[PDB]
DNA sequence: CAGCTCCCTGCTGGCTCCGAGTGGGTTCTGCCGCTCT
RNA sequence: GAGGGAACCCACU
DNA sequence: AGAGCGGGGAGCCAGCAGGGAGCTG
């Protein structure tokens, strides 16, 4: 999926992607000072188009507490099985597509969240 | 301008003079140009 | 403000039935019965001792320049 | 004991009586005055700067303790008195109060000590005291005081009073302060703006907006740059954080992007960072900041600070003023930063610009706090140039010369007079209309006008978005009460229990917070920020929280029983981005509402049983406040509330909507105005015919205040016989409309009768009318003074004769008296004279320059009022009285917007009559209803037939389940009519039953002041214009009517060219000129010797007379003046 | 064949328009200090 | 038997 | 010496800076 920022440890900076080909390989040097670190995983740009499927991530757990969000109780988590739910959608303009509900469980401590 | 091209006086007033007649002339004919002052009364209303 | 001499709508006399409505409001008469006690029978006449407003007692609270 | 719900309306109503016999209507206005007056003056004059003057010895000059008095008028003996303000209405003063200041001034000399002068109590100015606020005379007395000094105890205050002028001060509706707001800028090369109009809280001064904006697309990606004040080109926001002292990466990184597994910022943080990498250094930073500020450098140096002091002082001022808080500025642009990120990525989503969450009211509170920020300033500059310039030469100043006190006063006098709001010296500039004479038409008028808002959009936009009726005007706004035309949507109202917020000090919340296991800014590592809840506190982030529950909760305690948070504090939760905002800056609009805890209501029956007792319990509204019950929510904190319309949607449902009501509304009805909370039966009406209403409910006529024969008014309209409806809503209690009511009960039948009523006319009973139906008094005031111009003109109130007086009218001054004036009690006409001066020119001495009355104006004068003004002249004011029976064309209305012109006058025996020989007041045709659905009018008929037969008075509130049509039709038919309202009319003229039955019944009409002879006019020829030669402006100069651009093109269309050479050249300016046969130019034309002469040809014998438009000629001789030769050629 | 010339296109700045007709009102010109007796 | 302009505000259709 | 004089939107057009072609020594 997507890959993060690689941090330079000496000046506290950014680092950029280079190739070198003394061993063919791909390291991480900053360009503020000398430093260098070789890369674990190759991927340097990586751009998603349509895979916008996960929208759970942006939900916190939080919301199970907003009174004005709606509460179901025929949709029954599956962690701890609470009956309660809070039900929502996706309020992106990445998500107008859809109006998939996004149900996250209303109890204390559980936090879980699902789809359908 | 009349008495400082006359009783003689130095170019840099002289050029302060006819620019300052030109902004007069034409804020009599127009009033509303952009980019410079605009011509005002005593009361801050500006000319027609 | 001050009641009206006449019924605006027949012309039966109203202005004299002002302070006999305030007696028998104050005899804790019901306003129906205070205007059937008056003798005012249509609705013409009891909107018009009913929806009075007299605030002449309130311009009487002001000291007279002349 | 829960309110069970037979007793709920009975309960609501009194927690609303309660509301509004502790608050009043105009409390907001009174407010803002008392909290300007008591706290914003003093800081003012604390927080200006001391004035250090050096030439040397030094002399520091600080500004101390104020002193404000009552208000006072001197006359030109110098002896103060207590000004009433019937005084300053009569003559014409300004009711203002004196403001005395305490000034220290020290002197340092060389080699010697401090020398301190106490100036204790400086005269500084006077400042415009509000009526009826604390530091008014009017202040604290019972009605009987008020009518002893001939002041109504129904008139509301909350205005001032300048040259006799009752001045109210709009609120005006600025976006709100300190909070980050992005929107999509449309068409432009930033995809996603992020602004803050950033202001330090309790200091006016101007508020410094600061952008953070991200490009559009159409180099590698989405730059965000920013806009900063006074630097005008756009810094990378990169060497923003670079030049507050973050060389570093992951400083800059965590101060923006608070979560490091987060991919998606950090891929649109890239282009920014490496487009600002060749910058690494702080200074290099402040170097690139300053070479394109609006002051450039020569030398390193000085850009350096440019850039530090622009930084320090001028972007994001609220967060931070002073040194080392570069931490807390730099977290909150951070934040900006962040909020553009969430925003661009879809995450988060964009602000509305008509959100009153987003809008603050600068009411009068603010709005001369701004002016006597810049008045003071003012008075600063013109005691250090007076001082200086002593000093310069001088040994030393007396201070009492070197106070300007013009500046206040005359700079107060001047905005609250005109309304421009500002400085005169910029009036194109300066925002008018914020000061208006106050509308004393009736008292709904009055209410309406000192509880009004205004939009600051331009009145041509057409653009929608601010005139529409936005979402979150519930409660807070009136959703009917607006104007008509190119104000509409602009130009708003409050609703009733709508209060706006009057300002509060942050700090008690801020210690509260700092014991109550907030971590602040200045001592966490950002990687706490992550999951923690961040608290924003008047826009300022000041830290995080990891219990927001129990902070929420806590906080909710506290301001629920009156504790450090004061009752108007807004607390809001944003639980899906993680914040908690508090807001205590003035301006913010809130309402009362019910507490709903576990689907129950708070207020309970002991609450009702002390409020029935408001007398003898000292029970009151601000009890129920303290006591937890009811709550201020302002439109932020609505967002996270989650109301119930009733207690009844409290009750546990077959199909449940809602188990987690947070609020509920004490009555829905509140979210109407002033004036739409006289329209009976609202809900029943189309939402247009209830802004008709709320429009036409100010021109009414009715008895517009008590004291109304005490005052001189320009324009004053007084019915004969007001009542109170017959069908009223339970607002109307509140509004004192029972007290001072705008209108008749007329039995008004619903009915075609001889064709005079249709397309929106009425056909009047000439007998009721006779009888004093809807009759009136109109007054009309004039002015005059014997003005001193000078040693020569003198102008005097003598009695003109014409043996030594010029330039008359050629009226009689025969009602004169000796005295110059007429007396009461004299009938007068359009060209009679009522004041006669005469003006001292240097045999005709004397020229005539009296007072004459309106044209076509009879009356009789009610009151002559002979007084000294403010500067020692003679002035006097008389009120004429003339007597406005009703007439075909009088403009008549009822509460539900069926206005119409009176059409024809039947008398008694004419007019239709039902059996009981009842002919109606009022005939209004069946054709005004269908497509205006006035549903209300027709039931406000049934009602106010059932009201007259059974003697109640109709209860008519919009949402009352108890009233309805078919139990209004039941007890209708309980009293011998038929249930829906229709009767047995007979023809008037035959004596023959009508065959349909007419519906007739007791509605509330009012008469409009517009009157037909208020407006009649007509021309044959008169006074023509100066310039153009072209007839004048308006019946009230005889002028003539404008024969425009679309009657020419009508004219044209239809073929009719001498009637337009008729309207366009002889019944305007008919005029000839003299014209060369040769150049085309106008020749001079001696006509009595017959010398025909052309310069510039020297022609004398080939001129020729050409007819033309004086304006034809005006415009030839603008154009020859403009070097433009027009030649006129006639072959 | 490299550098110069010479016409298509892209950009930014400048410019001009924004319904018709009516009542009524207040407030401003004008803003104050001087040099002469 | 006819002696101010302008600015602004409100209102009317 | 007081009296009096002085000092917002919308949309179209025009000029200038970039191309890409052709041209000559
Ligand atoms: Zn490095
Ligand atoms: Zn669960
Ligand atoms: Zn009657
Ligand atoms: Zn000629």
């Amino acid at each position: 999926g997507f890959v993060g920022i690689r941090f330079c440890q000496e000046c506290n900076n950014m680092l950029y992607p280079k190739e070198d080909k003394e061993n063919r390989i791909l390291l991480y040097a900053c360009r503020n000072c000398d430093y260098q670190q070789e890369a674990d995983n190759s991927c340097i740009y990586v751009n998603k188009i349509t895979h916008e499927v996960d929208e759970l991530t942006q939900i916190i757990a939080d919301v199970s507490q907003d009174p004005t969000l709606p509460r179901t109780e025929d949709h029954p988590c599956q962690k701890c099985g609470h009956k309660e739910a809070v039900f929502f959608q996706s309020h992106s303009a990445r998500a107008e597509d859809a109006m998939r509900l996004y149900y996250v469980c209303t109890a204390p401590h559980c936090g879980h969240r699902w789809t359908e | 301008l009349r008495r400082n091209e006359q009783n003689g006086a130095a170019a840099h007033v002289i050029a302060e003079d006819v620019k300052l007649l030109q902004f007069h002339v034409a804020t009599m004919v127009d009033n509303e140009l952009p980019g410079l002052p605009r011509a005002m009364q005593k009361s801050g209303r500006p000319l027609k | 403000m001050i009641i009206p001499v006449r019924c605006f709508t027949c012309g039966k006399i109203v202005g004299n039935k002002w302070e006999a409505y305030l007696g028998l409001l104050q005899a804790e008469y019901t306003e129906g019965d205070a205007l059937d006690a008056l003798g005012l029978k249509r609705y013409c006449c009891r909107r018009m001792l009913l929806a009075h407003v007299d605030l002449i007692e309130k311009l009487l609270n002001y000291a007279p320049l002349e | 004991d829960e309110i069970t719900p037979d007793l709920w309306q009975e309960a609501c109503w009194i927690v609303i009586s309660s509301y509004f016999d502790e608050k009043g209507l105009v409390r907001q206005q009174l407010d803002s005055f008392d909290e300007f007056i008591q706290m914003s003056v003093q800081r003012i004059v604390e927080d200006a700067p001391p004035i250090d003057l050096q030439a040397p010895p030094r002399y520091l000059l600080k500004f101390e303790q104020i002193y404000l008095s009552k208000p006072t008028h001197w006359e030109r003996d110098g002896a103060p008195s207590p000004m009433m303000p019937n005084e300053a209405r009569l003559r014409n003063l300004t009711y203002s109060a004196p403001l005395y200041v305490d000034i220290t001034k020290t002197v340092i000399k060389e080699g010697e000590e401090q020398l301190q002068t106490q100036h204790q109590k400086t005269f500084i100015g006077k400042i415009p005291i509000m009526l009826r606020s604390t530091y008014c005379l009017l202040n604290g007395l019972t009605d009987r005081d008020l009518c002893e000094l001939n002041e109504c105890p129904l008139d509301p205050g909350g205005y001032f009073i300048i040259n006799g002028s009752e001045k109210v001060l709009i609120a005006q509706e600025k976006m709100a302060t300190n909070t980050v707001y992005v929107f999509a800028k449309k068409d432009s090369k930033y995809a996603y703006t992020g602004e803050c109009r950033s202001c330090l809280e309790n200091s006016s001064r101007p508020t410094s907006t600061i952008w953070v904006s991200m490009l559009a697309r159409g180099a590698i990606g989405q730059r965000i740059v920013a806009t900063l004040p006074y630097i005008k080109q756009e810094v990378p926001i990169i060497i923003v954080f670079r030049a507050l002292g973050f060389v570093s990466d992951r400083d800059i990184l965590e101060h923006i992007i608070y979560d490091f597994e987060d991919p998606e910022m950090m891929e649109m943080v890239k282009p920014s960072l490496d487009e600002a990498f060749v910058i690494q250094e702080q200074n290099v930073a402040l170097n690139f900041i300053g070479s394109r500020g609006a002051k450039p450098g020569v030398t390193k140096e000085k850009r350096i600070k440019y850039a530090k002091e622009v930084l320090q002082k001028e972007m994001l001022p609220h967060v931070g003023v002073s040194d080392f808080c570069e931490t807390k500025k730099a977290y909150f642009l951070g934040y900006m930063v962040h909020r553009l990120l969430l925003a661009a990525l879809g995450r988060r989503e964009l602000d509305d610009r008509d959100h009153y969450g987003n809008k603050r009211l600068d009411l009068a509170g603010p709005l001369l706090a701004f002016l006597f920020r810049g008045m003071f300033k003012n008075l600063l500059k013109e005691v250090r140039i007076y001082a200086q310039k002593f000093i310069d030469r001088g040994k030393d100043f007396n201070l009492e010369l070197a106070i300007k006190t013009r500046i206040i006063s005359d700079g107060l006098k001047y905005s609250l007079a005109t309304g421009n709001w500002g400085d005169q010296k910029k009036a194109h500039q300066a925002r008018a209309g914020v000061s208006q004479v106050l509308n004393r038409l009736t008292f709904a008028s009055t209410l309406s006008h000192l509880r009004r808002l205004n939009s600051p959009i331009g009145r041509d936009g057409k653009l929608a978005k601010p005139r529409q009726l936005h979402n979150t005007l519930w409660g807070m706004v009136c959703p009917a009460e607006t104007p008509e035309g190119h104000a509409v949507g602009l130009v708003k109202n409050l609703a009733l229990m709508a209060y706006i917020s009057v300002g509060s000090q942050p700090s008690p919340i801020l210690e509260f917070l700092e014991e109550w296991s907030m971590e602040n800014l200045e001592e966490i590592s950002p990687a706490a920020i992550a999951d923690a809840t961040k608290i924003f506190v008047n826009g300022c982030w000041v830290g995080i929280h990891k219990d927001p529950e129990q902070l929420m909760n806590t906080l909710r305690k506290l301001r629920r029983q009156m504790d450090i948070i004061v009752s108007e504090v807004s607390m809001i939760r944003d639980i899906r981005e993680r914040e908690i905002r508090i807001y205590t800056d003035a301006g913010r609009i809130c309402r009362p509402l019910l507490i709903v805890e576990k689907q129950k209501l708070l207020l309970k029956k002991r609450h009702i049983d002390q409020l029935k007792e408001r007398e003898y319990n000292n029970y009151s509204w601000q009890d129920l406040v303290a006591s937890g019950v009811v709550e201020y929510i302002d439109t932020l904190e609505e967002e996270t509330v989650m109301l119930a319309m009733t207690p009844d949607d409290l009750q546990e449902k077959e199909v449940a909507y809602c188990s987690t009501y947070t609020h509920c509304e004490i009555h829905p009805s509140m979210i109407l105005g002033v004036c739409a909370s006289i329209i009976p039966f609202p809900d029943h009406n189309q939402s247009p015919r209830n802004t008709y209403q709320s429009a036409m409910g100010k021109q009414a006529m009715g008895v517009y205040i008590t004291n109304f024969h005490v005052r001189m008014d320009t324009l004053a309209h007084v019915l004969y016989y007001p009542q109170k409806p017959l069908v009223t809503t339970r607002s109307m209690e509140y509004l004192r409309f029972r007290e001072l009511p705008a209108g008749i009960n007329s039995i008004v039948a619903i009915a075609s009768y001889t064709g005079y009523n249709q397309e929106d006319s009425v056909i009047m009973n000439r007998s009721a009318v006779d009888r004093g139906f809807f009759r009136s008094v109109f007054y009309r005031s004039y002015k005059e003074q014997e003005s001193k111009k000078g040693f020569d003109q003198e102008e005097v109130f003598e009695k003109p004769t014409r043996e030594t007086c010029q330039g008359m009218r050629h009226a009689i001054y025969d009602k004169l008296d000796d005295d110059g004036l007429i007396a009461p009690g004299v009938r007068v006409s359009g060209d009679d004279v009522i004041i006669g001066k005469t003006v001292t020119l240097p045999r005709y001495t004397k020229r005539d320059c009296s007072t004459f009355l309106r044209t076509s104006e009879t009356g009789i004068v009610d009151q002559v009022m002979v007084t000294l003004n403010q500067e020692g002249y003679k002035f006097c004011k008389i009120r004429v009285r003339s007597v406005r029976i009703p007439q075909i064309g009088d403009k008549f209305a009822s509460r539900h917007g069926q206005k119409g012109t009176c059409g024809i006058q039947y008398r008694q025996e004419d007019m239709p009559f039902t059996c009981e020989g009842i002919t109606p007041d009022i005939i209004i045709n069946p054709h005004a209803i269908p497509s205006r659905m006035t549903i209300g009018h027709l039931i406000e008929c049934l009602q106010g037939k059932v009201s007259a037969n059974k003697g109640e008075i109709g209860d008519a509130t919009p949402f009352n389940d108890a009233v309805n049509v078919q139990k209004i039709s039941n007890l209708l038919s309980d009293y011998g009519y038929h249930l829906r309202g229709n009767e047995v009319l007979y023809n008037g003229f035959t004596g023959r039953k009508i065959t349909s039955q007419i519906f007739i019944g007791p509605t509330y009409y009012q008469r409009l002041k517009h009157m037909v002879d208020d407006k009649i006019h007509s021309r044959a020829r008169g006074p023509i214009q100066i310039l153009n030669r072209q007839p004048m402006e308006g019946r009230s100069r005889d002028g003539g009517l404008r024969f425009g651009e679309m009657e020419r093109d009508c004219q044209i269309a239809h073929g009719a060219a001498q009637f337009l050479r008729e309207r366009l050249f002889e019944a305007s300016d008919p005029y000839q000129v003299h014209v060369c046969n040769l150049c085309g130019i106008m020749a001079i034309a001696n006509t009595r010797t017959h010398t025909y002469e052309c310069r510039g040809c020297r022609n004398k014998t080939q001129i020729s007379l050409v007819r033309m438009p004086y304006a034809c000629k005006l415009l030839f001789q603008e154009l020859m003046s403009m070097s433009i030769a027009p030649r006129m050629m006639s072959v």
